[PDB]
């Protein structure tokens, strides 16, 4: 019935993991940034319309634990009857929040909701929370866990992709990141992190390599950090994939996600809402969808995701004009490219994670964002955006520029 | 549940006795057997033992556990744990339970219990030596401790899982004691802290027990009777599950489990680290309890039974002479020849020398004959660095070897073993020139693999006393002896070679005459199924998978590559001359084109340097990339599941028919013989027992097997019909 | 747009914290082993038409780590498409999930959805995710934190709740809850859990005491356990509540909702789902709706959530048949019955959580199921369910028998 729009949709710019801008900032601190950061654009929006906010959050201990959403809410002096809940749905979280949002706008029971997310990894180190399908050893066993860079190095043995593949598409990235920084297209959408003084923290995505080079990246070792280090993941992976007998193991800290720090926020309307606030519509959620794949290869997920929303939209891959996928590996991102048939110039066309980072529960809402912002910019109709997500998930959007 | 006990009651197993100072010392003595065995006249015997230290409390100071047998304790009940189906789950469950609280109160009676190990404490026992404060152990020679029940299938329910995670943490108890069963002799388990203190004697082991509960009592009076994970502070070695440095590792625990176990379906070791890493979350009664349910689960279900009936029930009806003659005598043996230098010559030639024989290797020539006594040579030159050296014992074993050329050194010899080429011409004259310069009642051997022992017992004039007996490659490895019955073969010679199998510490089965015997004929069913599913497109990895996954110790292309693919090619020309001899003709499995497109290649297995898999400095290293493009490998995808059964019942329906043919007399030997023979899974019990322990999507048991098999037979060929004696 | 049906709802029995029968289960286990009883109910429903799983969990950390809906998904054998999220709006968790599938629902884009929660509160304790609210000192100085049971107290104080008169409630919880016990009201929606061999584990909500007397209640010490027990907190709470000079302490262990482990699961789904698949519908939820108060006396979210949902509904208290509210705290119960002028008979009329314990992430989703089977036992039409929450918060609810 009704219509969920996007009215703002905005980012943090991501600090590094080592010796990075945003590791002496509480990641409540990076959420209410953005908060405030709201209010500014809009200083006479009645904050008692908006009746929820719900942010992704892979990792919710610590610093991170008790409902940050919540905490947000009542940190920025938000109105006590605007809620606040954490949600997990692992790399999706950002797009979960996001499209729960939109769900709730739709289903005529909420009117104006802040979703997004927040990961502070440099502070909040991934697997804090632990997890039973990791460390109990009866349900480990059975589902055959495996790390999400083997289940990568086995997408890229198993569709045939070279170590230069994979290097030639980070190059990319980290080109069009370059680019698009230089280019301002970032500009009005990262919003950058000061402190309590007003002295400037950060200002720019921190891990980004522009200087990278197809030599540089063909240095780089193996990924050989945390769990994959460990032995047996290869022999479980190929227990299942049995068709295949060694796994080339392609991926590097070069042509893989980086690990960062990061928030992003994007509010969410009905009409009447917007009317009601003077809130001009910047794009419409046209559908939703949430699949998945096998979780020991992990992260195939978004295939049939895209498959699922195309087709509750009334769309083919034709009628899109950009395609936002998460680069958590450069394998996972030509898979889907090569599954699809989708064009170059369309896939992720502002760079990826692969040079700007992957924050875990916010990636979903900046990438989102980063689409709102180059559809506009480019005058074009229509963005699918869809993440890869630990267990074999999958989620999809479609938005369409207003 | 919350008493010691748990449902004419057994005989008691326990003597009591309070000294003067009020130490109860508690000796273990079952008089229905040589050996205290947790069985229900334990459990009752230590119910009422534990009531009365509890009830007398108050005149109580210390108590001493010992045993009056040659052990310490060993061992559960079988005969019990077998009969336990899954609607026993309860009973089961009450009885660890019942067992865990005695050995709880014994544990918490506020003052301090020492384990007095006079011989061995396995499974059981040791569990009741770790429910003690204080562990003195005599390190006299045979003794052994451990918990070995993953051996059978199932595992330490007593506490053993339990106490030995708090006492070394996760990782050393699971990897160290816990996964693999591992025994331990008294001076290693000191070492690794499963004993505290060693005595010299038997003797001294109560005395130096009564004196550690004084000086305890004197020097440490707040924590006497109080286990370390009983105190406040106490740590967890390693740390808990919950602990950041083992939370960052305990997600490489299974997979590295599954990599061990290549993915076989054996559910114990599974269990073991779940049942460890849940306890250690909890509180120890709570932990203890956990334990109890992944035992009753083990026990009640196939897999262990499977085990139970190949380990504990097959082995011993073999050992105790149930394929023996019945009625016959022993007869000496004193010198023993064999005919032949080589891999196979030489091993019978040490296996003999280290039972008590004299030994006499003969071969073409003595400098060929040294080649062969250079092979238990370079086995001694081996044993001796290892710190195992029985110096003049050794010495004398290659002194007993005595190589020859020449007949005349065979004058005393009682008991031939021949170890020659394959040609009958050759058999029969190497016999021929032996034949009268042995004794008068002397016993003709043969270890061959191919020919018909009843064809080479023409070649000599006491058939009676030719059979055949078969041995494997490594022999002082190889724990298994094939004994081969020719037609005229007589009882009093097979009762003879029985005898010297058990006497050289091997295991016997006895063969009826038969193409292919059992092991051979059996394993090739196996082969030959690997090597149809590769002609038939089936990718090479996918092959390799399912014999892993399967359970098998090597997968069947690399074992087809040290067979030799030459040989299998020998084996299929005599099958059909033979076949066609006798008048029948002779449908050819689809394994042999494959043999012959790889050895047309040039690719004919390891000694070649090239077969299925490519070798680079004698070492396999990976599958010959161009067997995809040879066999149109990826054609034919069928689920891994069909792949893993198409092998185990190609082994299983041979079995039957060996068993319906007479080849085989006893389930026994079938099940003992493909285990320890040519390495059917440990898990199915044997190939015999697969058919009994079946269970799959159809259910379990024999019906579900042979419909399991029918459906095998519609999808892939009528070889895999059930046969008659398997029907209702 | 599309309505929201509930098919099913379950729910484990509640284990208490001290000795309790459910401390040796994972709550991993207690989830699977009500997706299992889902299953034998309809064993031919086609599980891929199951697009997400959705569970409330307030401390997803360690056995609750790790996205434990989606380890639900995969330890079931569940569909790997079927998704899984968690998520945390404190004690409104397990409501929250249900009214989340709804809204999913209802926005056309899912279908059939398992909602629900789990908490094992013997095993990962309040408080082990930490918290950005009580580790953040700045946040925690100007947000004047409270723990519960003081803004229990307070509302005791300023309403004029006497000890007797929460006492009167307490005891008044025990009856109804051993009468619904005894009356077979909850034979068919408690699933007792049972271990991996068949063996009973609990069958029965083990923390009631049916035998308690005021007499006995009254001997109860003011609860002294827990972050109360430290200072400051009354300081705190009368700094904003200047007009009240003491505040008076008349909650104890006896009047106060249990510690206890459980979990509850609910299958939602669109009409269309549930005649495609053979399935009953036994209600309908009418509205959902998100409020909240003041943060400091944090537990009076649940008198303008209630109004809410009943303005949007377009109904009065009259219409309502049944109210259902978790009994955090006595006090909590009786305010809101003063300020809506709620008929006794129509209150918790079951029990609630002082007589059978509030399992956090899971109870929202328990008092729904537990609504739902009365409502069909009395052939009434309309229930209201609500909870009150931590940080201010407000959930409520209204089904319809269908
Ligand atoms: O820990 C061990 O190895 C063990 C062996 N037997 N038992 C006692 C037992 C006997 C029959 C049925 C259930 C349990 C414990
Ligand atoms: O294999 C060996 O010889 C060995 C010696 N020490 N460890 C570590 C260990 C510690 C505690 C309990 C068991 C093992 C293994
Ligand atoms: O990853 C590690 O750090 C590690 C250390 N030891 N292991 C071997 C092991 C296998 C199975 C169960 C427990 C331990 C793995
Ligand atoms: O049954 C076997 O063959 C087997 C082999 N290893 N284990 C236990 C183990 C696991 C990981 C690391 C060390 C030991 C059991
Ligand atoms: O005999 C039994 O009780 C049994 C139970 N499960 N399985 C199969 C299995 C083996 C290893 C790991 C996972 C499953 C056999
Ligand atoms: O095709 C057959 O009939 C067959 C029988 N055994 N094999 C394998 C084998 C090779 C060498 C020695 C022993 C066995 C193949
Ligand atoms: O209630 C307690 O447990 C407690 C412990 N220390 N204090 C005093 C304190 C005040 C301000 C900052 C630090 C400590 C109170």
């Amino acid at each position: 019935s009704e219509e969920a729009f996007i009215y703002e949709a905005i980012r943090t710019p991501r600090g590094k993991q080592k010796n990075g801008s945003l590791h002496e900032v509480k990641p409540l601190s990076l959420v209410v940034g953005l908060i405030d950061e709201l209010r500014k654009r809009h200083p006479d929006l009645d904050e008692n319309l908006i009746s929820d906010v719900i942010l992704g959050c892979v990792s919710p201990v610590g610093d991170q634990g008790g409902d940050i959403a919540r905490a947000a809410v009542l940190a920025s002096g938000m109105p006590v009857t605007s809620g606040g809940v954490q949600l997990n749905r692992f790399c999706a979280s950002g797009l979960e929040a996001v499209n729960t949002a939109a769900q709730k706008v739709r289903s005529g029971w909420d009117d104006l909701v802040l979703a997004g997310g927040v990961e502070s990894m440099s502070r909040v180190p991934m697997g804090s929370d632990g997890g039973a399908m990791g460390l109990d050893p009866a349900t480990n066993y059975d589902v055959m866990f495996v790390p999400q860079s083997i289940g990568a190095d086995l997408i890229a043995t198993i569709e045939g992709f070279s170590r230069e593949d994979v290097d030639a598409y980070a190059l990319r990235s980290q080109q069009k990141a370059a680019e698009a920084w230089s280019g301002g297209y970032f500009a009005k959408s990262v919003v950058p992190v000061r402190d309590q003084n007003g002295l400037l923290i950060l200002d720019h995505d921190e891990h980004m390599r522009p200087d990278t080079t197809k030599e540089g990246l063909a240095k780089l070792k193996p990924a050989f950090e945390g769990l994959a280090a460990l032995g047996g993941f290869d022999d479980v992976a190929l227990q299942k994939y049995h068709w295949v007998e060694k796994i080339n193991h392609v991926h590097t800290g070069g042509n893989s996600s980086g690990i960062v720090d990061g928030a992003a926020l994007v509010m969410i309307g009905s009409a009447a809402a917007g009317k009601l606030q003077g809130l001009t519509p910047r794009a419409r959620i046209v559908a939703t969808a949430t699949s998945g794949a096998d979780p020991v290869i992990m992260l195939t997920g978004p295939t049939p995701a895209t498959r699922k929303v195309l087709d509750r939209a009334g769309l083919t891959v034709d009628d899109i004009d950009l395609f936002e996928l998460n680069e958590a590996f450069a394998s996972v991102v030509l898979k889907f490219q090569k599954d699809l048939n989708i064009p170059d110039e369309k896939l992720n066309v502002n760079g990826g994670a692969i040079a700007m980072g992957h924050p875990l529960g916010a990636t979903g809402a900046m990438i989102l964002g980063t689409m709102v912002d180059e559809l506009e910019r480019r005058n074009a109709r229509r963005a699918l955006i869809t993440l890869c997500i630990g267990g074999g998930m999958g989620v999809a959007t479609i938005i369409e520029r207003v | 549940g919350s008493s010691h006990h748990h449902h004419s009651m057994p005989d008691n197993t326990i003597q009591w006795d309070k000294d003067a100072d009020g130490i109860v010392t508690l000796t273990m003595d079952d008089p229905s057997g040589s050996t205290n065995v947790m069985n229900e006249a334990y459990i009752e015997s230590m119910g009422k033992a534990v009531d009365r230290l509890v009830a007398e409390k108050d005149s109580i100071t210390g108590v001493v556990v010992a045993s009056a047998k040659k052990t310490f304790f060993a061992g559960g009940d079988v005969k019990t744990m077998i009969q336990a189906r899954p609607e026993d789950a309860g009973d089961v469950f009450n009885t660890v339970e019942t067992i865990k609280r005695q050995l709880r109160t014994l544990e918490t009676l506020g003052k301090p219990v020492v384990a007095a190990i006079n011989g061995a404490a396995l499974g059981g026992g040791l569990e009741i030596a770790l429910a003690c404060h204080h562990r003195i152990a005599a390190d006299v020679k045979g003794s052994q401790l451990g918990l070995p029940e993953v051996t059978l299938g199932l595992l330490p329910g007593g506490g053993g899982v339990t106490r030995t995670v708090r006492m070394f943490g996760i990782q050393n108890a699971f990897v160290s004691v816990l996964a693999q069963g591992t025994r331990f002799k008294p001076a290693k388990a000191k070492e690794i802290g499963l004993v505290d203190e060693l005595v010299a004697t038997v003797e001294e082991l109560v005395p130096a027990a009564k004196a550690w509960i004084k000086e305890e009592l004197k020097a440490n009076p707040d924590g006497a009777g109080v286990q370390p994970w009983d105190k406040k502070g106490y740590k967890m070695p390693g740390g808990t599950p919950s602990s950041p440095g083992l939370a960052a590792i305990l997600p490489s625990f299974p997979s590295n489990l599954r990599k061990q176990l290549k993915g076989a379906p054996m559910p114990a070791p599974r269990a073991i680290l779940a049942a460890a890493v849940e306890g250690a979350q909890v509180d120890f009664d709570t932990a203890s309890r956990i334990e109890s349910r992944y035992f009753a689960s083990l026990v009640t279900g196939q897999v262990a039974k499977n085990m139970m009936q190949a380990f504990f029930f097959d082995l011993q009806a073999i050992n105790a002479g149930g394929s023996r003659p019945e009625g016959i005598g022993k007869t000496p043996i004193k010198r023993i020849g064999v005919l032949g230098a080589g891999m196979m010559g030489a091993g019978i030639a040490y296996v003999s020398a280290k039972a008590g024989y004299e030994v006499v290797l003969k071969d073409v020539s003595l400098e060929a004959a040294a080649k062969g006594k250079g092979y238990s040579e370079k086995l001694e030159a081996k044993a001796l660095e290892r710190g195992r050296t029985t110096q003049e014992r050794s010495d004398a074993l290659l002194a007993r070897i005595t190589p020859t050329a020449d007949a005349a050194d065979f004058k005393g010899v009682d008991f031939v073993i021949e170890a020659v080429f394959e040609n009958q011409e050759l058999k029969h004259k190497v016999f021929g020139e032996i034949e009268d310069i042995v004794e008068p009642n002397a016993i003709l051997g043969s270890n061959t693999s191919t020919l018909p022992i009843t064809g080479l017992a023409t070649g000599v004039k006491r058939q009676e006393d030719f059979i055949g007996i078969h041995f494997f490659s490594p022999v002082d490895k190889m724990p298994l002896v094939e004994i081969i019955k020719g037609e005229k073969t007589s009882d009093e010679a097979l009762a003879r070679v029985f005898d010297y199998t058990l006497a050289i510490g091997k295991t016997p089965i006895v063969v009826n005459d038969s193409r292919g015997f059992f092991t051979s004929r059996v394993i090739g069913t196996f082969v030959n199924e690997a090597l149809a599913m590769l002609g038939e497109g089936v990718e090479p990895a996918s092959i390799e998978q399912a014999g892993s996954q399967a359970g098998y110790p090597a997968p069947p292309l690399q074992l087809s590559d040290e067979l030799n693919l030459e040989l299998m090619h020998k084996i299929a020309v005599a099958t059909r001359k033979g076949v066609e001899d006798a008048g029948g003709t002779y449908q050819p499995h689809p394994a042999e084109a494959v043999v012959e497109k790889m050895i047309e290649l040039g690719r004919s297995g390891r000694l070649k340097g090239a077969g299925f898999y490519e070798y680079a400095d004698g070492k396999r290293s990976g599958l010959w990339p161009g067997l995809r493009e040879t066999f149109k490998s990826g054609s034919s995808q069928p689920p891994l599941q069909d792949m893993i059964d198409r092998m185990l019942f190609a082994e299983a329906l041979e079995t039957q028919k060996c068993l319906d043919e007479g080849v085989l007399t006893s389930t026994a030997d079938a099940n003992i013989g493909s285990i320890m023979g040519i390495g059917f899974p440990p898990w199915t019990g044997g190939s015999a027992q697969f058919i009994v322990g079946y269970s799959g999507p159809a259910g379990t048991g024999k019906a579900a097997f042979v419909a399991r098999a029918r459906e095998l037979a519609a999808a892939y060929g009528d070889r895999f019909l059930p046969p008659e004696s398997l029907l209702s």
